[PDB]
């Protein structure tokens, strides 16, 4: 249930002077060069070390997915919630990790690989029946703009509502059901087209909006029939980069929105601080980002933060800011509740099944007690046990008396010795 | 050259705005015909903050009056300073909102809001540099609260970076005027939390207490309450209009006052409020002004600060005064009442000084306190809102206007979140 | 600009309209001829180019005598001659006669006249329908007219100032029948219904005005004063303006429950006047005295849900607030648990005028308290018994059936008022 | 709503009656309300290759559908 803050480093194709190191895959250290001119032998700040749940110096997207969110998606299919969101520097590979270029776009990135594994899991678990929904909303200038379906672009009726049944959801968000991998890919790529990206010096196409792609999973058992259903979530979030706002300069929707991005990120960090201090209320309403991630970062959700950093000779300050935020995030640990549906018809049917089976068993035991229950019967007819073994492939009952027919003939001789 | 666009909403807001414009014109030496008659350079120096010059010497306020019934603005136009306002800045509907926030925000305010924004844009684009807008209105009223919140949302969308100041008359604790006051107030607080950058909470019963206990008046009509509110609305921005030894504009006050964005509701008071009998008997000193300032009775909000904790508190003094005197007095106040002051802010005081006191007063001072005491006002309004909402009293009037039932629950959730927010910073500990 | 269209149906409607229009003429200074020697008359009078003012009223009746008294009285040049509408045969205390047989052509003509009156309205706050529950003209024709107004005009605020039968004393015999029928009819159409009882107004006249021999003119004068105090904020400015559309939003919690007790204060003659201070607190206490109610319905039995106070004259908000604070702190007065505010205070700067020849004195202050309370279920309890007591064996039922009804309609009305009964019990109980 | 409340009250009364009958019976077993620890089913399926067993009165959903058909015939 802990927060697994992983770190991923952008491979500098230019191969700049890299100061980061990893000795064992857990700790990362950065040595800021002391300024010789400024106060010789009078500075005393050179080293900054941190410990996280993992570091990825140079890995492929397949390895990144396997080590990042495989467990979270598995929990999602096990009924738990999940939340993987990226943070770091602008152009540090946040969007690259969060479904970026990858390699050849053939199930590369994080979200496409995630949905591929989602539907592979749905196919493989032919026992239980799944209902998968997706949604893709962008927070731009503290306004929620839905991308899937039609794109009004006006933030119409889009408001984050509190936990109806212990999970935060979005009112007015166009939830799109998915039944195959191709339409999931199509919806995601429609979101990719629709999201707002702008030119920037650090990144050619900087993401200027916190995009949130939630995969809602609705479980139902193999028998189904309104039993243990619905109420599972998985939020894949690609935040917008934290710009120093000294290179952008231009107010033409590059600095004005950068200020909003910085404010949202600072509110997120303040929420993280309050959660680490474990104060009572830890406000979530101060921005749409915390409002969306209210259930995440707390609630009942398995969160795994990703910290995309960029090791460059001058990017050390931004890298250290990202590392400090990640370190303070690592303090957190959330809950994991197997929340399921609160459907009225579901409850009614599921425990009318209960009442009928209870009255059936009560009648059977009452008749056995009153009329008389005969034990140790049909001990010579092994054909009954053979028929039980044959019908084990189908749905049938067994004799209740004599230790339940000797545990159903020792489970049909251990299922005929595991089918020989 | 830092202009302020004034807007009045509803009957209470329009009356308060009329009194405010009367007081401002008086302080700038402007007669009701618009001609300047003050005989002082400083009065005309920064007149462009509130007034524009017409073809002649006339100075017209930069004010916009809204209403859904024309009777209130007919009374305003018949008032002593009714002719200064632009004839084009009177925007009215035909049928008033029957104390219905839903009517004033969705059905009836929707048609008038286009004209309101047209006039507001016309006034704002004319401004060289715009400090922002100030909207005077009352929570617990149909057209007032509804159109005020709708207009504030629209102006927030149009001018996100410009300052927004609101003077909201929160429904009084003990005696309520309208029955649906809890509904209107709860729905309006939801909008003010999200949209208004800076909000002033005023209660008519607190004003009655201040005018009956300090002013010792016998028959305090609404004119007197509007006069006190107007004095405070002038005092908040006199640093924009007059030279100051340590000046502080609206954005500076907001920055130094608001620790966290949602905690932008302030209780305010004016000094020196002296009874006619003891006017000669009172001595005008900065220590006396501060002592009257920090009294709970001086507060124009019902909540008394003793229950809560002062997150921050600004004081805009006016007059020829010693900054050493002012700073020493407020530091002494903080040290003596440290229990009522937040620990995780080393100095809870934003002191500013202006060199031009209001006419007749040698010295004055307006106070703006952000304290967790307002928790109890929000809590009381919720104690009434939940009682009415459990049985859905009067809910059909709001529902038939095309507002979902879910909106009431969402607004209550937001308001209770604000309450708990105040409580968390009331009992939060350092380290 | 803020016009209100007035309808007076039946003998009681027209006879309270006489008092109402005398009061309005006196308030606006309008001479009975039609012209007076700004625009405060607009609520009740539309001025012509010649300077004559014609009131926006409609005197509807199936009996000619009551209308002819106006046609020959002092106010013959004031009202529009066609606005005075007369029928041929009286409805004869028969709800069915006034609702099914005679009422048809008359209500058609009335709708035409009301339409052309409303076409003369810039704005329209609503209608003032004044009738007497308990008579065919009042009950039947008034119910039909309200149905048609709800169908066509729609959301305009109709205030029905109905006169209900007194608990014990009464003038008709089939009064419970047509009262229950008209109550069923107007339960769903009028937006604010005001109950009035002749017995309660008689008791008020006997105890406060010391009139040992009250008459219908006096009753109608008090009723007119109540309506004028109600409408005062439409014509004269003051602190805390309260509007016709504001009444429902601040007084009607649920659409079914919109019946309201009315009480005026002070009610004194000249001889007793100027002998008491008549402070704001004292007059508010008097207005909330049970004996000052204009309905024989003790509020101590039930619980107040809303109270709209309408002050007229030299009243200051500090005084009204102190008075209402004392009212709330008083133990005898109980509000429901779910309405902690329960108060709509309103003030106006124009004191009510004194009608010469009346018994009301010249007082600088006045209070009109209109309260929505669950105690009013008591009057429905009385009528629902007086109805079924006759109904079980079907007394006078042949008369009503002979004008186009069935026992189906009677049973539907009876069960509808029973629904109102358990509704009142519901809103009363926690 | 009303049906849900009545059916839940009936279920509670049935559980109370079953407990009262078990009081006179040999011992008070589990109420068999549900199986939150679904890992017990996997443990039973694993032990199906060894000596074990736990059925009780409700048969535990027929030994969890016979250990899910013996793990689907040992994954076929
Ligand atoms: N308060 C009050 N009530 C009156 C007055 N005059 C008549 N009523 C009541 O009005 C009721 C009957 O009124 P109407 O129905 O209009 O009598 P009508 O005009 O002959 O018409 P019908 O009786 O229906 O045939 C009686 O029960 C009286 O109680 C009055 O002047 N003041
Ligand atoms: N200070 C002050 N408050 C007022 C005045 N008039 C009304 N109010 C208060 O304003 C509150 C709401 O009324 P309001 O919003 O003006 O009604 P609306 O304009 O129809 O929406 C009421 O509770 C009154 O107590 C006034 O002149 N001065
Ligand atoms: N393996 C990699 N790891 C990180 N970044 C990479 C990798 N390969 C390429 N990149 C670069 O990362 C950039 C994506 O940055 P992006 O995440 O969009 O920035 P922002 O964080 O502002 O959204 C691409 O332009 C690409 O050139």
């Amino acid at each position: 249930q802990a927060v697994k803050v992983f770190v991923r480093t952008r491979p500098t194709a230019t191969s700049g002077s890299g100061l980061k190191l990893g000795p064992d895959g857990q700790s990362v250290s950065v040595n800021v060069p002391k300024d010789l001119s400024a106060g010789p032998v009078n500075n005393q700040q050179e080293q900054f070390s941190f410990k996280f749940d993992g570091v990825l110096e140079n890995v492929s997207q397949e390895a990144a997915y396997t080590t990042l969110a495989h467990e979270v998606v598995d929990s999602l299919m096990a009924g738990y919630n999940g939340t993987i969101f990226a943070y770091g520097q602008t152009g540090a590979g946040k969007t690259f990790t969060m479904s970026g270029g990858g390699t050849a776009y053939a199930h590369r990135g994080l979200i496409p690989r995630a949905i591929h594994h989602v539907f592979r899991e749905v196919d493989m678990r032919a026992d239980k029946m799944y209902r998968v929904h997706v949604s893709y909303l962008e927070i731009y200038n503290e306004q929620l703009y839905d991308l899937l379906g039609d794109t009004p672009g006006t933030s119409d009726a889009l408001a984050v509502l509190e936990d109806s049944n212990s999970n935060t959801y979005v009112r007015g968000l166009t939830l799109v059901p998915v039944r195959s991998e191709e339409e999931a890919l199509a919806q995601f790529f429609l979101g990719e087209q629709g999201r707002t990206t702008a030119g920037h010096v650090l990144n050619a196409e900087s993401s200027r909006s916190h995009t949130v792609f939630t995969i809602h999973v609705e479980m139902r058992t193999s028998d189904a029939a309104s039993e243990r259903a619905v109420l599972s979530k998985l939020n894949l979030v690609d935040l917008a980069g934290s710009e120093r706002t000294k290179k952008t300069g231009v107010t033409g929707q590059t600095l004005k929105e950068a200020q909003f991005i910085n404010r949202s990120l600072s509110f997120l960090e303040q929420t993280v601080n309050a959660l680490s201090r474990k104060d009572t209320y830890v406000p979530f309403r101060q921005t749409k980002l915390t409002a969306v991630l209210r259930d995440a970062l707390g609630g009942n959700c398995k969160t795994v933060m990703v910290a995309n950093i960029w090791a460059e000779p001058s990017h050390n300050e931004e890298t250290l800011s990202t590392l400090r935020f990640a370190s303070r995030v690592r303090t957190l640990t959330t809950d994991l509740a197997l929340n399921e549906s609160n459907d009225p018809a579901l409850l009614l049917r599921r425990y009318e099944r209960q009442i009928k089976e209870l009255k059936a068993e009560l009648a059977m035991r009452d008749t056995l007690s009153g009329k008389g229950r005969v034990s140790y019967d049909d001990l010579t007819d092994d054909e009954l046990r053979e028929l039980h073994a044959t019908c084990r492939r189908f749905l049938h009952g067994e004799a209740e008396p004599e230790d339940l027919p000797a545990d159903s003939m020792k489970r049909v001789r251990e299922t005929f010795k595991a089918l020989r | 050259m830092r202009e302020i666009v004034h807007i009045q909403g509803g009957q209470c807001g329009n009356q308060i705005g009329a009194k405010f414009w009367e007081v401002v014109s008086d302080e700038h030496g402007i007669d009701p015909t618009g001609t300047y008659h003050g005989d002082s350079d400083l009065q005309l120096e920064r007149i462009n903050v509130y007034f524009n010059e017409a073809t002649g010497g006339r100075y017209v306020p930069r004010a916009i009056l809204m209403d859904l019934e024309p009777g209130t603005m007919d009374s305003v136009r018949s008032g002593p300073y009714g002719q200064i306002f632009r004839p084009d800045n009177f925007v009215f509907g035909q049928t008033g909102a029957g104390n219905n926030w839903a009517k004033g925000h969705y059905t009836e305010g929707a048609e008038l809001i286009d004209s309101v924004l047209d006039v507001v844009r016309k006034e704002a684009e004319s401004c060289d540099c715009l400090q922002g807008f100030q909207v005077c209105h009352s929570l617990g009223g149909g057209t007032g609260s509804g159109m005020g919140t709708l207009l504030i949302s629209k102006i927030r969308e149009e001018y996100p970076d410009r300052m927004m100041l609101t003077f909201s008359v929160v429904p009084s604790p003990k005696v309520s005027d309208t029955v649906v006051e809890p509904y209107n107030a709860t729905l309006s607080v939801h909008q003010l939390v999200e949209n208004a950058d800076e909000c002033m909470v005023l209660d008519n019963e607190a004003l009655y207490d201040i005018c009956f206990r300090t002013l010792k008046l016998t028959t305090p009509t609404f004119g007197d309450l509007n006069h006190l509110i107007s004095a405070v609305m002038s005092g908040i921005t006199c640093c924009l209009r007059f030279p100051g030894q340590l000046n502080a504009d609206l954005r500076k006050l907001a920055v130094n006052l608001i620790p966290f964005p949602r905690l932008h509701f302030f209780m305010v008071g004016f000094t020196p409020l002296t009874s006619r009998g003891s006017q000669q008997y009172r001595a005008l000193t900065v220590p006396e002004l501060t002592q009257q300032m920090w009294d709970a009775k001086n507060m124009m909000c019902a909540a008394d600060p003793r229950h809560g904790r002062y997150l921050t508190a600004s004081a805009l003094f006016r007059g020829r005064m010693s900054t050493k005197e002012v700073d020493e007095q407020m530091l002494n106040v903080q040290n003596k009442n440290s229990s009522y002051f937040v620990e995780w802010i080393p100095n809870n005081v934003k002191s500013s000084v202006c060199d031009i006191p209001p006419k007749g007063l040698k010295m004055s001072a307006t106070f703006i306190g952000n304290s967790t005491a307002i928790q109890e006002m929000f809590k009381r309004v919720s104690e009434q809102f939940t009682a009415m909402f459990r049985r859905k009293a009067f809910l059909h009037w709001y529902t038939g206007e095309g507002m979902d039932e879910m909106e009431f629950t969402e607004a209550e959730s937001n308001m209770n979140d604000l309450v708990s927010e105040y409580q968390q910073y009331q009992d939060a500990s350092a380290e | 600009m803020r016009e209100v269209i007035s309808i007076h149906i039946g003998q009681a409607g027209i006879q309270v309209g006489n008092a109402c229009w005398e009061l309005y003429c006196l308030e606006h200074g309008i001479q009975p001829d039609g012209q007076m020697p700004d625009d405060a008359f607009n609520t009740f009078f539309s001025e012509t180019g010649a300077g004559k003012h014609v009131p926006r009223c409609i005197f509807l009746d199936l009996e000619p005598t009551v209308v002819d008294e106006v046609r020959t009285g002092t106010y013959r040049q004031l009202f529009h001659p066609e606005q005075l509408i007369s029928g041929k045969e009286d409805a004869a205390n028969n709800f069915a006669r006034g609702h099914y047989t005679i009422g048809k052509e008359i209500v058609d003509l009335a709708l035409d006249r009301i339409r052309k009156l409303a076409d003369n309205c810039t704005g329209l706050q609503g209608f003032l329908v004044f009738n007497a529950v308990g008579g065919g003209t009042g009950s039947g024709l008034g119910s039909l007219l309200l149905e048609r107004l709800s169908v066509d005009y729609g959301k305009k605020s109709k205030l029905g100032f109905t006169v209900y039968p007194s608990p014990q004393v009464s003038t008709a015999v089939v009064e419970p029948y047509n009262s229950v029928l008209s109550t069923h009819s107007l339960l769903e159409h009028t937006d604010v219904a005001v109950m009035l009882d002749n017995e309660a107004i008689y008791d008020i006249c006997r105890r406060s005005l010391d009139i040992e021999r009250p008459t219908y003119t006096n009753l109608n004068r008090l009723i007119a004063q109540v309506i004028s105090s109600l409408t005062a904020s439409l014509r004269f400015d003051g602190a805390l303006n309260v509007d016709i559309t504001e009444f429902q939003t601040n007084l009607v919690p649920y659409p079914r429950i919109h019946f309201m007790l009315s009480s005026y204060a002070p009610i004194i003659s000249a001889e007793k006047a100027y002998h008491e201070q008549l402070s704001v607190a004292e007059i508010t206490n008097a207005a909330f005295e049970p004996a000052s109610m204009m309905v024989k319905c003790d509020p101590r039995h039930g619980k107040y849900m809303a109270c709209c106070l309408m002050y007229r004259g030299d009243v200051v908000p500090k005084d009204v607030n102190a008075s209402v604070a004392t009212i709330k702190t008083k133990r005898t007065i109980q509000f429901v648990d779910w309405c902690p505010t329960g108060f709509k205070c309103g003030i106006n700067y124009q004191p009510p005028t004194v009608v010469p020849g009346g018994d009301l004195a010249k007082v600088q202050r006045a209070v009109c308290m209109i309260s929505n309370s669950t105690a009013i279920g008591e009057i429905f309890s009385r009528l629902d018994h007086k109805f079924d007591l006759m109904y079980a064996k079907r007394a006078f039922v042949h008369w009503y059936v002979g004008e186009g009804m069935e026992e189906g309609e009677f049973s539907e009305a009876r069960e509808d008022l029973a629904a109102l009964e358990k509704d009142f019990e519901e809103v009363g109980a926690e």
